[PDB]
């Protein structure tokens, strides 16, 4: 049978993250 | 006119020190662990199709396919692509930090790799743009080029010199033409290069 | 007799672009990235044991063991592995495109980096076979072979010629032998070469 | 206290996936 | 005094089999995949800031940040690293096995690739301690030592010679000082090496 | 619009994984 | 003139086998249940407030509100209805079988169970209308009413008698006031009664 | 021969006494949340259609269909009901305590409040066994009945007398036939009633 | 002395009116979806063993129990009840207004629906407390008072009667014995009733 | 904390349910 | 489009619940 | 097997809801 498709996983910063 | 076992040792460790530092030694702004993202919104839509299905405990559960967030994550592993429909598209990128762009990095797999036998997914004319804020609808041009299929891997372009060089945070990369597959274009990885602002 | 600095230079840039290159520079047609995938069904009922358990705000959620698809995913660090009981197993792979097979690759860790000081479950016997359909029983012997545990990590095996060369786009991989551990065999990573098929 | 095991998600192509 | 091709070839390939070796050719007694794990209830408190938002079809689900166990995680692409407040901070580790422990390793991105154009989030001085079970609170001082800025990306640091050596499966990394940063500092990889006990 | 943190998934070993 | 304890037994037993019948002892075709929908995109905005979050292990995970779908289902203990801003507002609702519409049930807690101390929040002047199909903006007016808070809980309304009758599948309610509430208006039940067509 | 006020309060009060205890005054050894369940191996296949769809931010996420469970939960509205395909079909349910089986119940909507106009997927003939455990193909025979579609909401039907009777804590109800629905029977709620063994 | 036709009715009427007003006809400031809400770090432990067993797709996923919450919400069927262990416990419960409290509710089930044939599980002595903020030790005094397990389903009992009546929105329910059950005390339902402050 | 707010879950019938 | 459907959530009872 | 106990989902009212 079919399902749906996984919608994309979003991601986004509002700070950068620490490195 | 011939070298010593330690200047070759030399000539070795230099080579494998450039190749652990992402081949290229240089900052890529786009990356997303470090900090850049995709503005999805603006890109192209992804090429949709029934191909890979997701089960748990035997009963279809959901399809897959790669996300436009690939495209600045470092595997490049066969597959390890975003497709996109047809031969024209585009992909908008923030970057990590506010900088004057000086040059792009694309790659794609080798021919020798794939598993079709041809690259004629990639990416062929193309060009780079900076925007001024998410909703600019035509930003600045950066430069244009091609991505040659009997060229490495990794291709390097620099950006165009100007009298006054403006700075951006955003990044918009425009693909005109591919070289010849007749559903879709494949982009492995995107990096942007640069000197950051004081 | 000697070598120049530029004759050093464009060996050692040639076997770093060999070594990106998958290690190999052939295309792998079990890569699940790329297009292969596990037939669930035809494996080897996994080594159960409670061994990791994972948790999220402090209670006991569920265990964890690695499954049959690691063996066509690139990863080979330690425990990267799929573990079946005992010493005689086998998986069978769906190919991402109907070929002529010609040869196969087995990679496992090197005892050095062996956190149990051993390699002892290694795969030692084993034997590759093309299979026409996923309910065929028996299918084609594409040779027998052993893998040396005192030889290197990553080791290739020619498939047996015939007269006659079918194509097959199924494979099984059957394990007769491991290396000595007493309660199960780790398979890191397995790759099918060869010819597609026009 | 004890969990149940995570079953092994499955994957399968209905085609070839872009590469 | 000069080399030959094949004597070349041979040092190339030795150097790129050391590589493909977790750079080092030694065990990782601490590598969460083949069996060290974090003992949460014993580290500082992650640095905590609204920084990465994670969204499924348009709304904000939740924030993300990396937690301990990437520090015994082998990536280290910029970002792949855990932050703590200040620059004084401590993680504990469950090591794979018993073992007299005599070196440890520490990474860290280098500068050429950091996107905020400095590694100041590094560790500078610190020390390892071997504790005799999870609820000790002072353990044994193994050595002190500091990580340089201006050296390699990856460091190696020998344990304290004693005359009788206490053989440990749970180690204490305490961090005392950083390379200035003013809000966090940043660990990328731990890695503890030795010799199994019998 | 504000979420919450994703606590951080953990992982812990009853016997040593298979290598 | 008086009554029997046979007559008086029978009156009590048609009585409560009447209420065990959904009060009415008539088919509602707005029933979610039995086969009634809300048509979402064709209702006002929830009133939208930060009242009521859910928790797990402690942690906020999110808020809740109750939705449309509400109005459709059978409970009106105090709560178990939808809120919108202000006093006018709009709900479309999809029928169960094609019907020429009769009659129309609204709902509302009593005074004497409403821990605010008054039903303010209650409908008063409405209406309803009868669409043709999903994207109709303007349906035929099938009678316009006023929900009385002096009156009993639950309280029927006869639709407009035309001299050609048009059956519908998809009925819009209309708010148009109020009982004085300042912030939102609250709707407990709406039920559709009528001859299904042949 | 007439009665008084006080009379005529008291019947009243006996009656909605009665009702409020599940309308018969007697344990339900069949009811879930009491501590009966679905021998779920042991049912009849579930009708199934493409009916109700779940969705959730706009994308169609699952389909929705009753389970047997609903068969011993109180909610008779229209739609609460499990159906199975056909005429035929059989439920087995463990009871919450081993007793002697005396009588049995089954609910049905009145006609009076169905969405399609009649109660032609209605159970008509029927028959209820004991079974000595979970395995046991053929049970004891403890009656055969049939619901009828002029009777009453709610029917109630005695077990066979027999000499000894032996005790049972699993029961199956058989369908044999319905009130004319060409594709299924639907069934809203059955019980099991008797006395506790000591 | 004889009733008419006309009195019987309206008298039937009355009583079922009443009957569907929450039985009580009186506001309840504990019951949750009218915004009361259960105080989970001031209540007792709840009763915990293995009983529910929840499977989706065959495999156990994980126990249920009732929590306090059930104690605010309306259902009373057999096991819609929290329970806590031995004969002693407490619940701590925030109402929707802040009140004078005038007056409390306890439900239990009847004996004649207990599938166990007792309701030695029901409270029997016990108090209620008022509280001034959530962290209060000792609340004031409303009241003590049995639970009669001869008496009927739903009792009332009045809270004293003081000079200067105190109000509040914080009520603590202690239990301090129950009717005999070994193991644990099952709490059905237990409301709040008075009068709001101006 | 504030988490994120629960849609709504939405259904709709592709044909009527059996009742 | 189509999803898949919703797998029966069962209930079992390794002893009596508290009533 | 045995899996684990599901959490008592929790609710709370920053402020009253509707009625
Ligand atoms: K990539
Ligand atoms: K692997
Ligand atoms: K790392
Ligand atoms: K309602
Ligand atoms: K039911
Ligand atoms: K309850």
């Amino acid at each position: 049978s079919p399902p749906p498709t996984w919608p994309h996983l979003q991601l986004c910063y509002l700070q950068p993250p620490p490195v | 006119g011939g070298i010593t076992e330690a200047q070759a040792r030399a000539i070795v460790n230099s080579a494998l020190k450039l190749y652990s530092q992402d081949k290229t030694g240089m900052v890529d702004f786009a990356l997303e662990s470090g900090g850049g993202s995709i503005l999805s919104t603006r890109c192209s839509e992804t090429y949709e199709t029934k191909t890979a299905l997701m089960s748990l405990f035997g009963i279809p559960l959901w399809y897959f396919s790669q996300s436009p967030r690939v495209v600045i994550q470092p595997d490049i592993y066969p597959g390890n692509c975003w497709a996109f429909k047809g031969s024209q598209g585009y992909l908008v990128v923030r970057l990590s930090m506010m900088i004057h762009p000086a040059a792009f990095t694309l790659e794609h797999i080798p021919k020798t790799l794939s598993p079709t036998g041809n690259i004629s997914s990639a990416p062929k004319d193309f060009a780079v743009y900076g925007l001024e804020n998410e909703y600019q609808e035509e930003g600045q041009l950066l430069g244009q080029f091609t991505y040659d299929q009997d060229g490495e891997s990794l291709q390097m372009f620099q950006a165009l010199k100007r009298p006054d060089d403006t700075a951006f945070q955003i990044v918009e990369l425009r693909i005109f033409s591919n070289w010849g597959h007749p559903e879709y274009t494949c982009l492995y990885r995107f990096r942007v290069h640069g000197e950051p602002v004081k």
